[PDB]
């Protein structure tokens, strides 16, 4: 009856938020600092080998809103401090010795989660160690000063507050000021005047401003010197190094522009940024950065600065007298889109991807010799005129490593379809290009991919050929047939308006950019690319493929049978017409019918069913298909020229995400209210509401554990399970749901399944992760196990609490108070102790520390 | 407790208390990472222009009063 | 209205006491008349009256102007009679007016500093403090160079005490405005022809930056140091004094980072040991010393044996400044890797032992404390056992302070490294100096007591062959007239106790139980705490069947002790009570444990937290060694007779209960308590319950569904009071089953706590919110959030400010939760109000 | 009504309790279970004030804790908890 679960991370999740470089060890190697998510890992690149390995993993039980390195004056080794989503912020120094992250401090100064006006969002510190900064992105702002003592250890000082009321925060960077009193400058917004004008004109005479708050030490506090707008709105800024090297001032990224701007009487040197030769992209569609790295050396200093479509490019700042009259920018080859980037001493570059796998390069040539252009900010160029420039493969970097990463996991599928007996996980995962199709096996995981077109979204598997049937669906893309008719267009109105031109057209036309490495191209507010796949799971490769309308996105598929026809297979595909995502408005949707011949080989098409809203579910029902159309659910049969509807119910609350069907019962999962409990009544074909649930859930997707039992996942990283009442009549409505199970994963799931991972073994719940790992929920046999394991969690609560100051039973609770649900990655942790610990701890669990640890490392094997 | 962005008393409006529920959830959408990922993979943007529109979206995200 | 006035604020004050017209009194002296109001409404006032006039004093500062504003702040800054939280004030103000006058206070400044200067050297920390804060802000007011001219013309001045205070000063403004800002003025000054003097008060000025800022300094270590390098070599004497003395500051401030810095400063020290004597020779040692703990360590081995020579000879001098700063010298050299131990071993230490171990160094406690300092630090990487043989045979020693600073010295070093270093002839040396040091000791000292115990307890097993002595010591020192010496032996026994049962002599120490056990007759109380912890320490030893004398015949004896009124004696006589609870109870009959209980009851209400500890500790042995019964009964009739204080005793005693037996047993009673319709007596229960709860926790997940009746009819009207208790209870049930499961009762007891939302008195409201928002935390703010949408938006404006103050506190209680609980609001004409983000679907 | 929380933003100043107030919380006056290191402003430990009560104002010998229960509700990350007259000057006894 009562579920208790206990949760276990087998894969860790992969994808990376921050990243940062640093002595760590406190030796002239550098290390890697990287926020996973709710994990913070320490990664050593051998220069020898040109690999990366990880050397230290924790679960910090928390959200990382801002990760940072500093270092003291003189010290051999810089620190990480952590912005987290508790009220507190934390300082750490990982020892070497013991391969561990030592919590030097931890201040508190407000609640906990991502609040508005709690700071944690942001990190700035003082390039001279001296003083750090933390922030929100309304209002408040805290900052601390650093020091050392007589033993040389780290000493932290009370806060000073550095609040303004109905302001903003775009981003928060430290200024190179020397030795000077401690800058900081922000990227703020006033919204006062906008909220008391009723007519909208302060709404967009509002103007973006870059602030500078300066900390006298003489006087000890913090004060707001100067304040300028800018007309470019700038979505995030970077620090040139000052004073015995380069100017102070700060450089600030917006769209189409990036400008160097400096206290004083520093002129303001703003250089647009270049656009790409011929681009494929929308032209009404701006351009901005996604992230930036400093290389500084004893000689010269540079950056690199990565734009939405992958290209990096190499910024110079050439200065004259304690001023600087020049910014210069020069292509540097193209990589995929990332969130941070590292550039290392020993000459290798880190990318950590937004989106799948990270890569580690080597330098090769900086690009000074070479004879591709270079372009300033004092070049002559008329207000809509903007440089341009031709991307080309890689020649300053070389690929030396490359890190898998299953984020971002879209759909799982957990099965043996390769004659085996351990089952495999098949992970559509990936995004756009670089999207992908894994099978992962056990015997940590080990992994194959094959790529695919585009972003995939739901796949279905064939009983008699055992084959994949994918949907892969994108927004702002373009299909294979607009893309050559697009490159067309181009090539047409390049030869009106010499006639070398023709020559340079066909060389353009001939020239296929790979879609993986410098983008797809990206175009349109409401424009969408889907294409249905057939997959063999053993081989890489594609059966069949079909190609859909310009404007038709494919968000539901299935492979079923009809009893209106035999026992010939037929696949069913949701399709969706002018989806707009914000606002929101759908012209309606199309249902593919298939007929699929050549023992699951190729699809042969049969008919297209108009209908009012996007198909978002389809489910076999017995010989029929259920398919929910926006608040709809229908029961279709199979005709001869369309899909012919027998029953519907129209109650349904919002919007129909997915069904699943358990004998005549019916779980419907609405966008924002959680599961309906319909049942079919085969007597008068009725479709009757009979129970739902008393709280609000954003359904992602769901598993049924028995007849009166489903299990879910939500937007918000949370776990639930939901069971009927054991007296239900199913005629007898407003019967209401109990929620016996809620858990908070931290990261957010889109598949939960019910298998047994290890033939033989036992039954557990496998969930996946949008940011790239794989999690189970093992149910417990006997009761005294889960007495220990409850004082287990609750002495590990207090004497191994969370690394960044979050409290591990408030996060577990989230959204909802947790129930029925133990955290064995919390558990594990026994081992990473110390010894007077797990002493004192064994000891009051009236055992032996080894005893303890084979007792954890049953579950591991019982899974 | 009025300090306290987001708090209301009796002569609350419906647009003061949507303005502050939409930017309490813009800043937790920036926060939660795997949220600004789903919205990031709905919308083929990178995360970074997500972030920006947020932000823009933040100074009178339900409209002129 | 006018605040209090003491007498000397008459002087001060004696203007605002007549009564006169604006318009009669002239402009110059209007301002006068409201500074002198506003002063005194910050110096002699409520917080709000100073937050007023702070703010009207600083938004008008520029409209009065420096001139009068000081003329009257100083002369209150030099009054005798001033608080220091009126300081405070005072020099809160002046910083607040400073700010605003920037360069309106230039010429006030050399009157300004006349009056502050004298803060710097006071012997009270926070006058320090402040008068640096007020220099600070003044410094930053005014320009650095107006405070360089009006500070400048100090620099040579006759007496040496003015040249140290300006000295001091330029350190603070050298600290507030910056080390570049004042670098250049500096690096002339140090190299002034014009007057020794003058590099004498620069170098001085250096020293007091380092004194100062210590490890921000580092960054201009290197400038500071090129401009006071030549001080070292310069003709006259004192010059290179505070040059060797700049230079030791600046290595303590730079400790460890920044040997580098010195480069050009090591020849020269080197230099002038050989050469210089007296107080220079002395400063050059402590600069040396100061900086050896930096060097690399080839390099500081080398520095080392270089200046060994000069250390050892100035071993004997006649100058205790010099034994002192010899002495710290030796500590900093022995205390750096690169100084081999052998090398310390052969060379350093027979003059050490020789020439600083005398009888003499013994007397004076500077010299005593340094010494022992000194030489445990030594130990530490000499070796124990090489330090503890040259001063173990000083422990038979005629002066007893000698012997009571080896033995502080020799408890140290085994306490920080142990006894592993030891060899058999040593061991025996300790035992028969420790021996023969405690036997004779004429005033009873901790040093002998915390030295037998440390050197015992590192010996271990080791100490089996001298316990028969030490035992008849023992005994011998408990047959004494003087109290203090039996209490010694006592906390020996006790701190020994461990360390005897390790060593198996069982019998000796039932025979030191059964001694104790007539001792407990004692009259002075703190000997008989003594006495009693003892008697706890060897029952823990020795296990309770086999303790001599048995538990059934000591625990009796225990019992008249509970009335006794020390708090030492009530600690430690229920620590031993509860010891024989917790592991002997078998050996007692549940009367005596009753009277016991009975006895003990009282002291829960003790002001000692210990002794409330101890008290709860014991009271929930016994009732686990007794049924809960007797004692539940009895107790509910303790709670029936007693009203209002000594009822929350039994409330305690009833939650003990609940704690130790579970609540199965106490709850069915309790509530039958409240069958009868004696108000009073719900009330008792009603509390009982709430504490009960509170006090076990997360015990209670299984007792929720037993109290909803109880509650269900106590929250309505049975009385108001009872509303009141009744959410309190529901408050401390939410909050101790948080996490459990136990949402379905709670949200039960929701529904009969919120009608009583809308009540007046503010004792229940606020209970009643408490209760509110314990729910919140065991339910989750989405049911919370329900029932206040409810009425957020409501004609009534009441019932809209009930749900607006509930809402407020379950925002501000979990407002990143609330994000996914907000409900869907379409957008209309105007607006747009739905948020689409949350609408995608992949 | 006269007296209230400081309510201040607190610093690396450690709460503290003296004799009579040993172990209540700063918050509820609860003695259940002390959770959490109790942080005041820096204002609040100056001076004289250093090591002194955070509820009465006594000279103090033990560090000063908030209870389980409002370290649960966060009442922690609320302001300096120290207790201050409005009807009283400093120098008032
Ligand atoms: C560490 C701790 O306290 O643990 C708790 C669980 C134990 C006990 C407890 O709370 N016990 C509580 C706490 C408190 C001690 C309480 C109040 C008693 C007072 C105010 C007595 C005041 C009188 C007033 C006058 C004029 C003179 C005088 O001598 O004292 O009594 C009650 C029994
Ligand atoms: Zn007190
Ligand atoms: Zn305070
Ligand atoms: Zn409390």
């Amino acid at each position: 009856r009562h579920m208790f679960l206990y949760n276990l991370t087998l894969q860790r999740a992969t994808g990376i938020s921050f990243a940062i470089h640093g002595n760590f060890s406190g030796t002239k190697q550098q290390e890697i600092v990287v926020s996973r998510g709710k994990i913070l890992e320490l990664l050593r690149p051998d220069p020898n080998t040109g690999k990366v390995h990880t050397l230290l993993t924790v679960e910090v039980f928390g959200v990382i809103r801002s990760l940072m390195a500093f270092r003291l004056t003189g010290g051999t080794k810089d620190y990480i401090v952590v912005g987290s989503d508790s009220g507190r912020i934390v300082i750490l120094e990982y020892q070497p010795s013991k391969n561990m992250f030592e919590k030097i401090h931890q201040e508190t100064f407000g609640k906990s989660g991502c609040r508005r006006i709690v700071p944690g969002q942001f990190l700035a510190v003082d390039p001279k160690g001296r003083a750090v900064m933390i922030s929100a992105i309304e209002k408040q702002k805290l900052v601390y000063i650093l020091n050392r003592d007589a033993a040389a250890r780290l000493t932290i000082s009370s806060p000073l507050e550095a609040h303004k009321a109905n302001t903003l925060v775009y981003h928060v960077v430290g200024v190179d000021v020397g030795f000077e009193n401690p800058m900081f400058a922000c990227l703020e917004m006033d919204y006062e005047e906008a909220d008391n004008d009723p007519t909208g004109e302060a709404a967009a005479n509002t103007q973006q401003t870059l602030t500078f708050y300066e900390l006298d030490l003489g006087l000890n506090h913090v004060v707001r010197k100067y304040s300028e707008p800018l007309e470019e709105h700038g979505n995030f800024l970077i620090t040139v190094p000052g004073g015995s090297d380069g100017p102070s001032g700060v450089l600030i990224c917006s769209e189409n522009y990036i400008t160097y701007k400096n206290f004083g009487d520093q002129p303001d040197i703003r250089c647009p940024i270049p656009r790409r030769r011929n681009d494929l992209d929308d032209p009404e569609r701006g351009m901005i950065f996604v992230c930036s790295a400093t290389h500084k050396t004893k000689s010269m200093f540079f950056f690199l600065a990565q734009t939405e479509q992958g290209d990096i490019f190499k910024i110079t700042l050439e200065t004259d007298e304690d001023m600087v009259t020049e910014i210069r920018l020069k292509y540097f080859d193209t990589v995929p889109v990332a969130a941070a980037m590292c550039v290392l001493k020993t000459g290798f570059l880190f990318v950590a991807s937004e989106f799948g796998n990270h890569y580690l390069y080597q330098i090769a040539h900086l690009g000074d010799d070479d004879e591709e252009p270079e372009f300033s900010s004092a070049m002559p160029l008329e207000e809509g005129d903007t440089f341009f420039f031709q991307p080309r493969p890689l020649k300053n970097l070389v690929l030396v490593d490359e890190l898998d990463s299953l984020s971002p996991i879209l759909f799982c599928q957990i099965a043996d379809l390769a004659n085996e007996d351990t089952p495999q996980l098949y992970v559509a995962c990936g995004r756009g290009p670089r999207s992908s199709l894994r099978v992962l096996r056990h015997g940590v995981f080990n992994q194959v991919a094959f790529p695919l077109q585009y972003t995939p979204r739901k796949f279905v598997i064939h009983p008699e050929s055992n084959n994949l049937i994918i949907i892969e669906t994108d927004h702002n893309a373009y299909t294979e047939a607009t893309k050559a008719q697009r490159k067309q267009q181009m090539a047409e109105e390049m030869v009106e308006a010499r006639e070398l031109a023709a020559e340079m057209a066909a060389a353009f036309l001939n020239e296929n950019l790979p879609e993986s490495i410098f983008g797809a191209p990206k175009a349109g507010n409401g424009q969408w690319a889907s294409v249905i796949r057939v997959m063999n799971p053993i081989q890489g490769n594609t059966l069949d493929l079909v190609q859909l309308e310009q404007n038709e996105a494919a968000f539901s598929v299935a492979v079923c049978r009809f009893s209106n026809t035999g026992e010939d297979w037929y696949v069913l595909v949701g399709v969706a017409k002018d989806l707009i995502l914000n606002p929101r408005s759908v012209a309606g949707g199309f249902v593919y019918t298939y007929k699929l011949v050549n023992n699951g080989e190729k699809l042969e098409f049969l008919h297209k069913t108009p209908v009012e809203e996007v198909p978002a579910a389809i489910a076999p029902f017995q010989g029929r298909v259920l398919i929910g159309v926006g608040k709809l659910l229908r029961v279709y049969d199979l005709g001869k020229k369309k899909l012919l509807r027998k029953c519907e119910n129209k109650h349904i609350a919002n919007y129909i995400s997915g069904i699943q069907t358990i004998g005549h019962r019916v779980i419907v999962s609405d966008v924002q209210e959680s599961f309906i409990w319909v049942r079919y009544k085969r007597n008068e074909n009725q479709l009757i509401i009979f129970a739902d649930d008393t709280y609000p859930r954003w359904v992602t997707t769901a598993s049924l554990l028995d007849y009166d039992t489903v299990a879910g996942a939500d937007k918000f990283g949370n776990i639930c399970v939901v069971r009927l009442p054991p007296n239900t009549n199913d005629e007898v409505d407003s019967q209401k749901a109990e929620v016996i199970m809620n858990y908070h994963v931290g990261e957010t799931v889109l598949s939960l399944q019910k298998t047994t991972l290890i033939p033989g073994g036992s039954e557990s719940l496998v969930y996946t992760t949008l940011s790239g790992g794989i999690g189970i929920l093992v149910p417990f046999t006997s009761h005294e196990d889960h007495d220990f394991f409850q004082h287990v969690e609750m002495h590990l609560r207090s004497e191994h609490p969370p690394l960044c100051g979050r409290d591990h039973l408030s996060f577990r609770s989230y959204y909802f108070p947790v129930k029925n649900v133990i955290d064995g990655d919390l558990c594990e942790q026994f081992n990473s102790m110390e010894p007077n610990k797990q002493k004192n701890v064994s000891e009051e669990l009236d055992r032996t520390p080894p005893e303890v640890s084979k007792k954890l490392e049953d579950i591991r094997t019982r899974y | 407790q009025s300090k306290y962005i987001g708090t209301g008393h009796a002569d609350t409006t419906k647009w003061e208390w949507l303005v502050n529920q939409h930017r309490d959830s813009y800043c937790s959408y920036m926060g939660h990472f795997d949220l600004l990922n789903y919205f990031a993979i709905a919308e083929n943007e990178s995360k970074a222009r997500v972030r920006f529109n947020l932000m823009e979206k933040m100074l009178q995200p339900c409209g002129p009063p | 209205n006018l605040p209090f006035l003491k007498p000397d604020d008459i002087q001060y004050f004696d203007k605002l006491l007549v009564d006169v017209d604006e318009s009669t009194l002239s402009p110059e002296e209007q301002k006068e008349r409201k500074i002198m109001k506003l002063l005194l409404k910050i110096k002699n006032g409520t917080p709000p009256m100073r937050k007023a006039a702070l703010r009207q004093i600083t938004d008008k500062a520029r409209e009065f102007g420096a001139g009068p504003l000081f003329n009257q702040i100083l002369p209150l800054l030099m009054s005798p009679t001033l608080e220091d939280q009126e300081r405070h004030l005072l020099v809160k103000v002046i910083d607040r007016i400073l700010y605003k006058l920037d360069d309106l206070v230039r010429p006030y400044v050399h009157k300004i500093l006349v009056v502050i200067e004298p803060l710097l050297i006071d012997e009270d920390y926070y006058a320090r403090v402040e008068g640096r804060e007020i220099i600070s802000n003044l410094a930053k007011a005014a320009g650095l160079a107006t405070m360089i001219s009006t500070m400048r013309p100090d620099i040579d001045n006759m007496d040496e005490y003015v040249r140290n205070t300006t000295a001091r000063a330029f350190a603070v403004v050298a600290s507030a405005l910056g080390i570049p800002s004042l670098l250049p003025f500096l690096k002339a000054v140090c190299k002034s022809k014009k007057s020794w003097q003058a590099r004498h008060t620069g170098i001085k000025i250096v020293q007091q930056i380092a004194i100062l800022m210590g490890c921000a300094i580092l960054p201009h270590l290197r400038s500071l140091v090129e401009i006071i390098e030549h001080g070292l070599v310069d003709e006259q004497q004192k010059v290179r004094t505070i040059s060797a003395l700049a230079i030791a500051a600046l290595a303590e401030a730079a400790t460890p980072y920044g040997i580098e810095s010195f480069d050009s400063v090591l020849k020269p020290l080197w230099k002038g040991i050989r050469q210089h004597r007296g107080k220079g020779l002395a400063a050059f040692l402590k600069a040396i010393g100061y900086l050896i703990p930096l060097m690399d360590a080839e390099y500081a081995n080398y520095y080392t044996r270089e200046v060994m020579l000069i250390l050892i000879r100035e071993f004997q001098s006649p100058d205790e400044e010099m034994k002192k700063i010899v002495l710290k010298v030796v500590k900093q050299c022995c205390g750096t890797d690169g100084v081999e131990a052998n090398y310390i071993k052969t060379e350093i230490l027979p003059p050490f032992f020789k020439h600083f171990w005398q009888h003499r160094m013994a007397l004076d406690r500077r010299n005593y404390r340094q010494l022992v300092d000194t030489t445990v630090e030594l130990a530490n990487k000499v070796g124990a056992a090489e330090i503890i043989s040259r001063i173990v045979d000083d422990l038979k020693d005629e002066a007893e302070q000698y012997r009571k600073m080896v033995m502080e010295t020799i408890e140290k070093i085994m306490g920080n490294l142990g006894a592993a270093d030891i060899d058999h002839k040593l061991e025996e040396q300790l035992i028969d100096g420790i021996l023969y040091a405690f036997q004779e000791q004429t005033t009873e000292d901790s040093v002998m007591l915390n030295g037998f115990g440390t050197v015992v307890n590192a010996l271990g097993k080791r100490v089996k062959p001298y316990l028969p002595q030490i035992c008849g010591t023992v005994l011998w020192r408990l047959n004494n007239k003087s109290a203090k010496v039996r209490q010694q032996a006592a906390d020996l026994i006790s701190r020994t106790a461990v360390v005897m049962k390790t060593c198996q002599e069982e019998k000796l120490m039932g025979h030191l139980g059964v001694v104790l056990y007539e001792y407990l007759g004692e009259e002075y109380p703190e000997v008989l705490g003594s006495i009693l912890g003892a008697l706890k320490a060897i029952v823990n030893v020795i296990g309770m069947h086999k303790m001599t004398p048995p538990i059934k015949d000591l625990l009796p004896r225990l019992t008249p002790i509970l009335k006794n009124r020390h708090e030492k004696v009530q600690e430690n006589c229920i620590d031993l009570v509860g010891r024989i609870a917790d592991r002997g109870a078998e050996y007692v009959s549940a009367r005596e444990w009753m009277r016991i209980c009975f006895e003990l009851l009282e002291l829960l209400k003790a002001h000692k937290k210990a002794i409330r500890r101890a008290t709860v500790n014991t009271f929930g042995y016994i009732a686990k060694a007794i049924g809960p019964h007797d004692v539940l009964a009895t107790l509910l009739n303790n709670l029936k007779v007693q009203e209002r204080q000594n009822r929350v005793c039994t409330t305690v005693a009833i939650a003990i209960v609940a704690e130790t037996c579970s609540p199965f047993t106490v709850l069915p009673a309790l509530m039958n308590e409240y069958r009868v319709p004696e108000l009073n007596v719900q009330n008792g229960v009603l509390k009982s319950l709430s504490f009960l709860f509170e006090y076990i926790g997360e015990m209670g997940k299984d007792y929720i569904y037993a109290v909803t009746p109880l509650l269900e009819d106590a929250l309505m009207d049975r009385d108001l009071v009872h509303r009141q208790t009744a959410s309190a209870v529901v408050q401390h049930m939410s909050l101790g089953v948080y996490g459990f499961g136990c949402e379905d009762s709670l949200n039960h007891l929701l529904n009969y706590v919120w009608p009583n939302v809308f009540e007046t008195s503010p004792h229940v409201i606020q209970a009643v919110m408490g209760a509110l928002e314990g729910l919140r935390v065991a339910i989750g703010p989405c049911r919370m959030l329900q029932y206040c949408l409810q009425g957020l938006f409501h004609p009534a404006r009441k019932v809209r400010d009930v749900y607006w103050k509930i809402y407020n506190s379950i925002y501000i209680g979990s407002q990143d939760a609330l994000i996914a609980h907000y409900p869907r609001i379409y957008n209309d004409d105007k607006n747009t109000y739905i948020r689409y983000e949350l609408d995608y679907i992949l | 009504p006269d007296l209230i929380f400081c309510r201040k933003q607190a610093g690396v100043a450690i709460g503290r309790l003296c004799e009579k107030c040993d172990g209540k919380c700063v918050i509820c006056d609860s003695y259940v279970r002390p959770c959490t290191l109790v942080r005041i402003c820096d204002e609040c430990n100056y001076g004289s004030y250093q090591g002194r009560c955070v509820i009465c104002g006594g000279p103090g010998v033990s560090d000063a804790y908030y209870c389980k229960e409002c370290t649960i509700q966060e009442k922690d990350r609320d302001g300096c908890p120290k207790i201050v007259n409005l009807g009283s000057s400093k120098t008032d006894l």
